[PDB]
């Protein structure tokens, strides 16, 4: 079908950039919007009674705010999310009362029944603390993982090596149109090989969410020219984002990036790339482009020293 | 004209037999073909004659011979009314040798 | 040789068995000046040299000052300078990861064994293409096993920091105690990327008072502020967007929540005198944000030939 | 030919006032006119269920 | 005739490489080919004279002009008798004014 796939490729597109108005606009009934469609909207080229889109459909339809809130508890890494929550709390004691989140999610207000009620009680009274909050930061994240894990047909609770590649490199909302290569590549690479287990994948996105501090823990291999390693890779992972990683993910994921290197996997090729995505919060489709290809194209070309 | 035929055969084989396979490179002759189709076409339509070799040379030859004669501020004008009368000047030595000759009329005019 | 080797040696004063090496002076003039002009030459060394130089950490102060007490009699091999120029523009929250990255934890304390490491990553990136210095004399003893535990790492890297800021205020108010406020503008208007200051300077001299001060703890606040602004940008963007503009007050509680350090009314006075464009009391993230971008400032050069692939970029993106 | 029955030369070639401009300012849009006849008959096709590649 | 040229160009370039393939597009191009073929033979067929451009175009406005002549009730006898008869006449004349004759005098 060619109508239904640029239909999609549309949607996508929509859901790339311009998010914040135009998508939740996008979607919804008949002002709001309903869980399912959320998860809809959240999820590229596409009831519960366990998960937490099962409590907001038994709650009310979702707000614009709460969207916002929504977008901006599934980007920020663990740590800015501390942070945001403390300049949440207008207050001295650490609790947000209902009347100050009423505010902050007011001041989002500019085109001029909801959460609350998983936050609140049913008298819109109960305040939370930040251990709540960062319970729901990562029971939602954990949640829309394991719906994304769970999409993706699973074999023995398992995924294929080349599933897990697209999706990773669908994370990264980069088109080389030759990395793509590389995902169909890693088939043939890892001949017969292993599921990739939840486990695995799950550490490995939390590892890619927290790089915002990676980065700057490796700094002493910047501003030296050095490139990256498994072991370090290993290192850096286990210490900072204080989780493990097994040896089959760290070789995938240098299959599928290193490919200008011979396994070092230096800054521009992944690091640089992952941390330019976390920043998203900051025919036309061809001037752009062209200017950012001549661009580097020249840069490259005039590389030769003085 | 000849080493431009050559260097098109020459990126068509290459990028055909090394690089990409011969199901990506025939609707690029076909479309090539078709395109040589439609300028030779285009030729008739801008200069009212069908495009032959000795044609469009004499044709390229007479521009640039207009333009070289301009260059060179050449009386052209004079050059050929004054080769036309030598002409006409024979023309008429040969009509005279039948009744100087053999004794014979004159041929008319024509 | 890279360009930040370039750099070293071209800062560097001392060379043994051809090797340059670098004292605590030429470090602090390769980051406060961008370009030195050596009137003299490099010279050798030999142990009674090696031994002449290292004897002033006997006699040196392990506070607050330490590299300005050192003075000219001090050794810095690339692989230290490196490293603390890593250490100039670490922000918080991170010191303590920096310390467990620096020791695979079969040592809860670093032995010299791994900033042996460290040389040996240098070394392993520069052949594919001993000597003691002061920085391990500070860290390790003279004998060389000493253990070096992490709250004493940080009082280091936190007196490296203190002591940058306060050679920039002392370079910056020509001595005295109290820097007038046109010395912050200037100071501040340096590294912005922007190539018409005319508007900020009209702005300072019309909006600023004729004279006022700034002491030296506010400008070690915000100093610290300033390398913490990746954070701060974080915290804001929520802020910016519904595109916001931000008061003062506001601000204030904002960078005391997400930096923890506090700043004065003064200092945002001035900030907001010389940065809003505009004519309401406060101005949006735009200009303070994207302007004050880089963060690259005092020294810490980035020489890639920057210049015609700058201009290209603008000749090309400027739409 | 480029002389006459004597030693004369042809007069020169009439050109066509703007001829290349004026060939490529009808090639083009008729091109992209068909471009757009294609695309709208390959739809109007794969929407009624009677041709569809896979 | 080049605008049809051009716009058959567009619409089997646009399907061989956006809406179909050129496994399916290669054959309808070579019976194009062959009708254009068939085409040409039927011109000569019908018109007993070979298909080339110039002929063509001489052939389509001389229909033009025996159409338009006929719109307009030209009188085409009178003046080719008349283009021929002056043609006549010139002969006549510069056969009289033979420089290599004497049937007028100097003048
Ligand atoms: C969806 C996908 C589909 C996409 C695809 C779309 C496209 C498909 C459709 C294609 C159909 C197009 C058909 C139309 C074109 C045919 C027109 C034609 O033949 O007219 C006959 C026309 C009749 O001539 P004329 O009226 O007797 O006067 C002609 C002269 O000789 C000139 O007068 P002169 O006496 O001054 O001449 C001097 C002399 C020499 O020249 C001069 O010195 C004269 C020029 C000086 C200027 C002085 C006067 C200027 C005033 C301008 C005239 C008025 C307006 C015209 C100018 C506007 C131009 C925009 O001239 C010559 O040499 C003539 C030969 C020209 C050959 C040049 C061809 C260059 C090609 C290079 C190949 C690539 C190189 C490889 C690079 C390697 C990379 C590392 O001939 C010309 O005009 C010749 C120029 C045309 C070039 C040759 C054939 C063109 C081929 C088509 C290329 C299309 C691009 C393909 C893109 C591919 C896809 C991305
Ligand atoms: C100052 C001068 C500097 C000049 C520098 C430029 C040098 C190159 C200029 C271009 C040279 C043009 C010469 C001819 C080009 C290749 C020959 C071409 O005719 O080959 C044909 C391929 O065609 C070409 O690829 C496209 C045709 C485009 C024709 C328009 C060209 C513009 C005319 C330029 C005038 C000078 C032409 C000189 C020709 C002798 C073969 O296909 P074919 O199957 O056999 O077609 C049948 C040919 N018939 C009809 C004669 C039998
Ligand atoms: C010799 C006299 C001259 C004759 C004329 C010669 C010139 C005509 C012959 C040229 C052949 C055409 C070659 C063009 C290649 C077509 C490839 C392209 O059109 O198809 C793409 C395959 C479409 O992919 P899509 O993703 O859909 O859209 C993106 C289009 N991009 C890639 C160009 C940006
Ligand atoms: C009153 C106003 C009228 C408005 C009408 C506007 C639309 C009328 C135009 C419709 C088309 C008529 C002109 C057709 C000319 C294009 C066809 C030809 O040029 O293309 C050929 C392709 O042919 C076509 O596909 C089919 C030809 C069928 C012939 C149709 C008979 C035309 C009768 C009307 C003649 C009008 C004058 C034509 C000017 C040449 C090129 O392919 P090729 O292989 O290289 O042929 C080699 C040519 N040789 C043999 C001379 C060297
Ligand atoms: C002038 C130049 C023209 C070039 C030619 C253009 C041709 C365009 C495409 C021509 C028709 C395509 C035919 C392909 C048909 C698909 C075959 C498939 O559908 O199998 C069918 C199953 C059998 O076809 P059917 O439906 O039975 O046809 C009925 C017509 N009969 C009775 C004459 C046989
Ligand atoms: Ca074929």
């Amino acid at each position: 079908g060619f109508r239904d796939r640029k239909v999609m490729e549309y949607e996508n597109r929509i859901r790339a950039y311009s998010t914040p108005d135009k998508i939740f606009r996008y979607f919804a009934t008949l002002v709001f919007m309903t869980p399912e469609d959320f998860v809809r909207s959240i999820t590229p080229n596409e009831a519960d009674e366990g998960s937490i889109f099962y409590t907001l459909g038994e709650c009310g339809l979702i707000s614009f705010s709460d969207y916002i809130f929504l977008t901006t508890v599934l980007s920020t890494p663990q740590r800015n999310f501390e942070i945001a929550f403390k300049m949440f709390d207008l207050n001295g004691d650490g609790e947000v009362d209902m009347e100050e989140f009423e505010q902050v999610q007011s001041i989002i207000r500019s085109q001029t029944s909801a959460l609350t009620t998983y936050f609140f009680g049913a008298d819109l009274k109960g305040k939370l603390t930040i251990k709540n909050f960062l319970e729901f930061q990562r029971k939602l994240q954990h949640d829309v993982l394991k719906l994304e894990f769970e999409r993706h047909d699973p074999v023995d609770g398992r995924i294929t090596e080349r599933q897990f590649g697209g999706m990773l490199l669908a994370y990264s909302g980069v088109q080389s149109k030759k990395l793509t290569a590389m995902q169909r590549q890693l088939k043939k690479h890892f001949k017969e090989g292993k599921g990739l287990t939840f486990q695995e994948v799950e550490n490995f996105f939390t590892f890619l969410k927290n790089i915002n501090d990676v980065d700057t823990a490796l700094s002493f291999y910047h501003m030296a020219g050095a490139s990256l390693d498994k072991v370090t890779m290993q290192q850096v992972a286990r210490t900072v984002a204080k989780v493990e990683l097994s040896d089959h993910v760290c070789d995938v994921v240098f299959a599928l990036f290193d490919c200008d290197g011979n396994g070092e996997l230096s800054n521009k090729e992944f690091v640089s790339i992952m941390k330019q995505r976390l920043m998203r919060g900051l025919f036309t489709r061809l001037m752009q482009a062209m200017w950012k290809c001549a661009q580097e194209t020249a840069w490259d070309f005039a590389l030769p020293k003085q | 004209g000849l080493a431009y035929m050559a260097t098109q055969f020459g990126i068509l084989a290459r990028l055909t037999w090394w690089e990409y396979s011969w199901d990506i490179m025939e609707p690029v002759t076909y479309f090539i073909t078709y395109g040589s189709a439609m300028a030779m076409y285009a030729y008739f339509v801008m200069t009212r004659q069908e495009y032959v070799y000795p044609e469009a040379r004499d044709r390229q030859y007479l521009l640039f011979f207009h333009k070289g004669a301009k260059k060179s501020r050449f009386d052209l004008e004079k050059y050929n009314q004054l080769k036309d009368a030598i002409a006409q000047a024979e023309m008429d030595l040969k009509r005279l040798r039948d009744p100087l000759q053999v004794h014979l009329p004159l041929r008319q005019i024509g | 040789p890279s360009l930040r080797k370039q750099r070293f040696m071209q800062f560097s004063s001392l060379e043994h068995e051809g090797e340059y090496y670098m004292t605590p002076r030429d470090f602090l003039f390769s980051v406060m000046f961008e370009q030195m002009e050596r009137k003299t030459s490099v010279k050798k060394l030999t142990k009674k040299d090696i031994e002449d130089t290292l004897s002033g950490i006997q006699t040196a102060g392990c506070g607050s000052t330490f590299f300005r007490d050192l003075g000219d009699k001090g050794l810095i091999s690339y692989t230290e300078y490196l490293f603390l120029l890593t250490i100039l523009t670490k922000p918080h929250s991170g010191f303590h990861v920096a310390f467990k990255m620096l020791d695979t934890d079969g040592n809860e304390m670093i032995e010299k064994r791994e900033f042996f490491k460290l040389q040996k990553i240098i070394s392993k990136q520069d052949d594919l293409m001993e000597i003691n210095t002061t920085l391990q004399m500070r860290f390790f003893g003279k004998r060389g096993q000493r253990k070096l535990h992490y709250k004493e790492f940080r009082r280091f890297m936190e007196n490296l920091q203190t002591e940058i800021q306060e050679m920039e205020f002392l370079q910056f108010s020509k001595g005295l105690s109290f820097m007038r406020k046109e010395d912050f503008a200037e100071w501040l208007l340096f590294f912005t990327n922007t190539e018409n200051k005319d508007i900020y300077w009209k702005n300072v001299r019309e909006k600023l008072s004729a004279g006022e001060s700034i002491s030296l703890d506010e400008f070690k606040s915000f100093c610290h502020f300033t390398t913490h602004l990746e954070d701060f940008a974080i915290a804001m963007q929520m802020f910016s967007l519904a595109h916001r503009p931000v008061r003062l007050a506001e601000f204030k509680r904002a960078v005391k929540v997400a930096t923890g350090q506090e700043l004065s009314n003064n200092i945002l006075d001035t900030v907001f005198k010389i940065f809003d464009l505009d004519g309401d009391e406060c101005l949006s993230h735009e200009e303070f944000l994207g302007v004050l971008k880089n963060r690259m400032h005092r020294g810490l050069w980035v020489p890639q030939h920057q210049s015609i692939q700058e201009y290209w970029k603008c000749v090309k993106k400027e739409s | 030919v480029i002389v006459t029955r004597s030693g004369a030369i042809l007069p020169k070639p009439v050109k066509m006032s703007f001829g290349l401009l004026r060939v490529f300012s009808i090639v083009i849009p008729f091109l992209y006119v068909g471009t757009l006849i294609s695309k709208n008959f390959a739809a109007l096709l794969e929407e009624h269920d009677i041709f569809v590649p896979e």
